[PDB]
DNA sequence: ATCAATATCCACCTGCAGATTCTACCAAAAGTGTATTTGGAAACTGCTCCATCAAAAGGCATGTTCAGCGGAATTCCGCTGAACATGCCTTTTGATGGAGCAGTTTCCAAATACACTTTTGGTAGAATCTGCAGGTGGATATTGAT
DNA sequence: ATCAATATCCACCTGCAGATTCTACCAAAAGTGTATTTGGAAACTGCTCCATCAAAAGGCATGTTCAGCGGAATTCCGCTGAACATGCCTTTTGATGGAGCAGTTTCCAAATACACTTTTGGTAGAATCTGCAGGTGGATATTGAT
């Protein structure tokens, strides 16, 4: 009667995300686990990245634009151009929005 | 009413979430509007981009459910994920069958 | 009177374990090694079933990794047979000696 | 008898190197296997413990040895992180 | 007067350097190419015992670095001997530190 | 009415206000305890003394008063601990140990 | 616009065999074959345009033109290189 | 009747010398240049501080010392004494620069 | 080349651990409007230092000759690991108390941001000082031919 | 093992760049005192899941035989080190235009902390459902002896 407190995991977006690239394919319980440690993985390198570019500027705002150059940092070549497009997007239709 | 950030930007990754994560985790005083939606984007991106090698792999072992050894067949077969993925361990998902030709039967 | 010669079963048995995915060490065995070195650093520990199983899961990998290194060597000396100094000079190399 | 490194056994030093891509093995392997391994086992157990104590504990978490093990560049997927 | 310009003042741990440097070697001098690297070497090792003791703080979901973190992150990043007499100076600064006010 | 500095009161050389201050710009967490930039000051201190000590002894070794780049690199590499603590530094113009394999040499 | 930048060209070829030699010397290398020089050549090409990508990465986010020392230093420190003696 | 030091003895010394030393062995200006000539390739229109290229060359060179270090030690145990392109090959493979 | 012993494959089958589906619960979180605050772009521009042409010159790269001896191909044999069958003892598996990893609530020692006040670490300037790089040469090794 | 051609050691000597010395000034910083706020040590403790024990499971320790790998011994081609002549281009001492990095101040687009309110996302006890690991059969490729 006490509660467990909630434990967060990328694991339902990553689902929504296999759905869209193979509606008809599954993925265990493991691989989902090795899935959360990867997008958390890459989560603190670029969040990592994108800090230490502000503060080398001297800058107390993370914007897009450390991401940005983050991920052109991290990622290698090709991958760093779709996340780059991926993301530029995505900007664009919330700024372009409400 | 209300909105989720992610459904405006068109994702899937949530939005709230990365944006809570990102000044949790002390990575700068401020954080952009935009930050979080370029970098929930950038997850999203290459969490698809595995998928897709991983489905593709399941596919030719004759599978319908991904399984770590998937997840590295994919990884470890990609010049790109490799790299990224160059000091990483993936539990469960062994090596790529690779025997140097020296070793092999005399011709 | 059946017998494979030097070799061809090694061949058969590298195959076989590039294909599967199962830990090579018995969990009973490797477990007391970890609890007798946790030891040295603190009494009295427990560990939880996954701390274990993470820590076999990281050593299998390296020392599968370092064998592969080793073999390089080997064959760099013109040799088929893994020896100590094929060991030695690739953790020197890698840094973990050096 | 036969004391816990010693439980690291031939036939388990052989399968690894199989997976590593290994055909031939010298005897003299085996026994520098288990030193290497003991060497591993210690750098990344001290630090899982290092972070155990400071956590107040007296339970070595998975979430210890994958800490232990990033600090190492050693990242480990599956356990948490 | 004029239009001058105050070129930022750029801080340093040269004068620190140099009084540590007279207590161990009375006389003996430095370059400024060896400041410059002791330099970096302060920095260097701040940058890490401080990631440490921020990763650390984390991962125990604390929102505070005390000197507990700080010798943790020691402990981690420095090997056998340095660490145990880096402890002692830390801890001896901080018992010392509190028994004065 | 005596303000002593926080230094002083920890017996210490290093900059007790310069540490607390860089630990807060460099956004390490959302808080600092007191005792936390007493304990760093203290063991950056230490540090430095350790690596002076030994470069200063290397410049003896070679006949100088002034301690240069090369005595910081024989006195680092030459140490157990300190080589393995920079064992991913590299320091401007510190050459290498001498340093010749067996069976190079003559005869 | 400015004037003539004599076109770069071929400036790989100005890491001498001297120039190797010496760093092999240093490197406690006795013995050199004659493929080497070219060897490393193609190694310094590799380990400058790595170097010199992030560190121009750098620049550009921060706006500038020119490269600066801190440039090069953080962009060591992100490869596992970290230098020091040059600021930071 | 001509004084002649027999192969690898002006090596040896060589070795001594530059192990004692530490200036930078490569010519200044043509590394400049090359410099100059890889970054020109990804960013036109760029000028660089004098100190950033000192820094590239002292990084430059100590990687390429330590890694004939290696390289050395790859030849030794292939029972040589003459460094080749394989083991240049084998200590960045192992260092996982390559493989 | 010809059997003969084994291993390897593939199509098929089905038990079941682990993945999917349903239901009710609810605290943790995220969206937005309002008020308050400010980081950092924008514009003007001081001034550091980067690109560069200038010129003399010797340190050092280039290109060649010559042959010492290292690399590598070959032969070969002692011996050390690979393959294999035998009998057993260690590991694996499933059941079970209870040690602590945590969920919950309490409440004070301690972490600030702001206003003051002040000591000092930085720095622009020129002005005397000094450790040692580098040239010289004479005394002591190190080499290599005989 | 004596000898000569050379490199190496080295303490003495000194021009000079780099280091040390100060007068000067000063804006950026850090220290004690409220006044306000709260993170997290602390006490209590429910509920995992970890250590442990016994029975079922099955990998490994062990001695023999010998195939074939590793490395010693020998051979010699030709590559690479040493030495040398020639002269080029890097280095050094200087100066200048001015690109562009960076100091200073005006100011608004954008960021932040509640407070209020909504619907998810995570947890959990219950029943139901399935992808696929092994297990079997028969065919056939692989390996090795003759
Ligand atoms: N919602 C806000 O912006 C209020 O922040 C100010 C509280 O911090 C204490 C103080 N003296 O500033
Ligand atoms: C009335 N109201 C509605 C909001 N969303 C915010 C406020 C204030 O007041
Ligand atoms: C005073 N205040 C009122 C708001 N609604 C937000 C703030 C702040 O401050
Ligand atoms: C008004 N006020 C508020 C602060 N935090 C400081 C002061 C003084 O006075
Ligand atoms: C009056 N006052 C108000 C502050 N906040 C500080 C002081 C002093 O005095
Ligand atoms: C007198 N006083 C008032 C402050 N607020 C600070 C000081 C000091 O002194
Ligand atoms: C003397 N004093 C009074 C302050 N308010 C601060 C200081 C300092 O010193
Ligand atoms: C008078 N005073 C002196 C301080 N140091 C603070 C205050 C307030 O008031
Ligand atoms: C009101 N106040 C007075 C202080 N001296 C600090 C604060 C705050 O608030
Ligand atoms: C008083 N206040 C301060 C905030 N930032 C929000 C509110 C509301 O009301
Ligand atoms: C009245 N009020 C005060 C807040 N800070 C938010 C709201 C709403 O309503
Ligand atoms: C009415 N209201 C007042 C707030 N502060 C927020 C909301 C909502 O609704
Ligand atoms: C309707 N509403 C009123 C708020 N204050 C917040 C929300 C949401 O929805
Ligand atoms: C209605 N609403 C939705 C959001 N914020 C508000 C206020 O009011
Ligand atoms: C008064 N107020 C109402 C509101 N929605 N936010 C604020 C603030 O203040
Ligand atoms: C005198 N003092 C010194 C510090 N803070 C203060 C107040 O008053
Ligand atoms: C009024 N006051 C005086 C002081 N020294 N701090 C404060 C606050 O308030
Ligand atoms: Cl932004
Ligand atoms: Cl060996
Ligand atoms: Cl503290
Ligand atoms: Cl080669
Ligand atoms: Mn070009
Ligand atoms: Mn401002
Ligand atoms: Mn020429
Ligand atoms: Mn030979
Ligand atoms: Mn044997
Ligand atoms: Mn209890
Ligand atoms: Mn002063
Ligand atoms: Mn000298
Ligand atoms: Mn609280
Ligand atoms: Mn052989
Ligand atoms: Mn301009
Ligand atoms: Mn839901
Ligand atoms: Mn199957
Ligand atoms: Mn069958």
């Amino acid at each position: 009667k006490r509660r467990k407190t909630r434990k967060e995991s990328y694991a339902i977006y990553v689902y929504k995300v296999l759905k869209q690239v193979h509606p008809d394919t599954g993925i265990s319980s493991k691989a989902m686990s090795i899935m959360n440690s990867f997008v958390n993985d890459v989560f603190e390198r670029i969040a990592g990245e994108a800090s230490r570019l502000a503060h080398y500027n001297k800058r107390s705002t993370i914007t897009s634009r450390e991401i940005q150059t983050a991920v052109r940092l991290l990622l290698p070549g090709e991958l760093a151009k779709h996340a780059v497009s991926e993301g530029t997007k995505a900007v664009t239709k919330y700024t372009s929005a409400k | 009413k209300a909105k989720t950030r992610s459904s405006r930007a068109g994702l899937q990754f949530p939005v709230g979430r990365v944006h809570r994560l990102l000044r949790k985790g002390n990575y700068a005083e401020r954080v952009g509007a935009g930050a979080p939606v370029y970098l929930a984007a950038v997850l999203e991106y290459l969490t698809a981009e595995i998928l897709e090698l991983a489905g593709n792999a399941a596919r030719d072992n004759k599978k319908t459910r991904i399984i770590p050894r998937h997840l590295q067949l994919a990884v470890r077969n990609d010049e790109e994920l490799n790299k990224l993925l160059g000091r990483v361990t993936i539990a469960q998902g062994g090596v790529l069958p690779n025997i140097q030709s020296v070793l092999l039967p005399k011709k | 009177p059946h017998r494979y010669r030097p070799g061809t079963v090694a061949l058969r048995e590298i195959r076989r374990y590039q294909k599967s995915t199962e830990l090579l060490i018995r969990k009973l065995p490797f477990q007391r090694l970890v609890r007798e070195i946790a030891q040295d650093f603190k009494t009295d520990l427990r560990f939880q079933s996954s701390a274990v199983m993470a820590l076999q899961e990281a050593s299998e990998a390296y020392l599968v990794a370092l064998f592969e290194d080793t073999n390089l060597c080997a064959i760099h000396a013109k040799r088929v047979t893994i020896m100590p100094k094929d060991i030695q000079l690739a953790r020197r190399i890698r840094g973990e000696r050096a | 008898l036969r004391d816990n490194i010693q439980g690291i056994t031939k036939p388990a030093i052989r399968r690894l190197a199989r997976r590593g891509g290994v055909k031939r093995i010298s005897g003299l392997i085996y026994e520098e296997t288990r030193g290497v391994l003991k060497v591993f086992l210690e750098n990344v157990i001290r630090d899982a413990v290092t972070y155990t104590e400071h956590a107040k504990r007296k339970t070595v978490t998975a979430m210890d040895v994958v800490y232990a093990l990033k600090r190492q560049g050693r990242t480990l997927y599956g356990f948490g992180g």
